[PDB]
Formats: C-alpha cells, sequence, structure tokens
C-alpha cells in the first residue's frame, strides 16, 4: 500500500511517441482506481453475531454461521504482473549505460573542439591555410578545380 | 553541449514509468483484496437477513 510522489510533468516526457497512448490509458488506470479505493472503507464491520441471535430464534444456524465465517479466510491475490523489473534496469542500461558513455564521449569531443575555438590566432595574425585547416568549409577543393581561382566565379 | 546535458537530466527520471506501473498494478491488488472482503460480508449479512426476515 505504498504509493509515492510522482511529478507528472515530468513522466509524461518519457515514453516514445508510440507508446504514449496506453502510457495515458495505464495513467487513466492509476487516476480510476485511486478514486475507486477512495469509496470504499478500509473493512468490512463486524457481524453482530450477539443480535443476531437474539432476534434469531433457529437453533444454531446463528453462531454456525459466526464460527464458520470466523474460520473462513480470504485468497489474497498474488504478485503475478510484478515481473517486469529488469524493464527499469534494462531501461537503465538503455539511458545509464548504452546512452551514458555515447552522450558523455559526444561531450568529450564538443568540449574539445569548443575549446579548440579560444586557441584561434586573431584574425590579424592568421592566413589562407588558417582559415583552411580551421574551417575546411573554406577550402578550394583544387581537385575538383585544379585551376584557378578553383570555384566557379560565379560562386 | 546543452541539450546533451538536457537529455542526461531527463535520464535520471528514466524510472519513474515503471514506478507508476509498479503503484497501480499493487494498489489493483489491493482493491481486489478489499472488495472481497466487503463482498463475503455483505453475503453473509444477506443471507442471515433472509432468515431474519422469515
Amino acid at each position: 500500500l505504498a504509493l509515492k510522489t510522482i511529478d507528472w510533468v515530468a513522466f509524461g516526457e518519457i515514453i516514445p511517441r508510440n507508446q504514449k497512448a496506453v502510457a495515458n490509458s495505464l495513467k487513466s488506470w492509476n487516476e480510476t482506481l485511486t478514486s475507486r479505493l477512495a469509496t470504499l472503507p478500509e473493512k468490512p464491520p463486524a457481524i453482530d453475531w450477539a443480535y443476531y441471535k437474539a432476534n434469531v430464534a433457529k437453533a444454531g444456524l446463528v453462531d454456525d454461521f459466526e464460527k464458520k465465517f470466523n474460520a473462513l479466510k480470504v485468497p489474497i491475490p498474488e504478485d503475478k504482473y510484478t515481473a517486469q523489473v529488469d524493464a527499469e534496469e534494462k531501461e537503465d542500461v538503455k539511458s545509464c549505460a548504452e546512452f551514458l558513455t555515447q552522450s558523455k564521449t559526444r561531450i568529450q569531443e564538443y568540449e574539445k573542439e569548443l575549446e579548440k575555438m579560444r586557441n584561434i590566432i586573431p584574425f590579424d595574425q592568421m592566413t589562407i591555410e588558417d582559415l583552411n585547416e580551421v574551417f575546411p568549409e573554406t577550402k578550394l577543393d583544387k581537385k575538383k578545380y585544379p585551376y584557378w581561382p578553383h570555384r566557379p566565379i560565379e560562386t | 553541449i546543452d541539450m546533451e546535458k538536457s537529455q542526461q537530466a531527463l535520464v535520471q527520471k528514466r524510472h519513474y514509468l515503471f514506478d507508476v506501473q509498479r503503484n497501480n498494478i499493487a494498489m489493483a491488488l489491493e482493491v481486489t483484496y478489499r472488495e472481497r472482503l466487503h463482498r463475503v460480508y455483505r453475503e453473509v449479512k444477506n443471507r442471515l437477513d433472509y432468515h431474519i426476515s422469515v
């Protein structure tokens, strides 16, 4: 009966677009069942065995059923859905292992390139080759345009 | 950089979904439990009410 806190707005960011429908469906399951539990009380009250025996002139059926009832015990349902927990962990892998290190390396890369930006000498100091290697997009790819100026003039 | 950081933060809450699933299923089992109790109480009281009315 341990029910935990949720920031549903963040939760909504969780699922891919594919399963969002079932996600919201089970969310509605949650709310409806929560309210439904709020409806009924915790326990079915005691049966007035004394009063029944008093009014109920029946010989022993009163206390007969009293005892039998008190003996009978309900079948508590058993955890069977309670199995997909590895999902969490394997999801944890996808995010914390299969995504943590890949994102990390993407960063270390981007970090490196960035810090490789502040080290660029002031343009006054630079020289065409400086741009060429800094921005290969400023290359003139002479292999495609071996003749001067190596770019379509209209370009 | 910041988009990647955002993904990293989003990873933290990547478990909440299953937390919700667990809460729902467990409380549904509790629902079945409680309703079974109330229903047995109902049936016994009704059955004895039969004879009281008789």
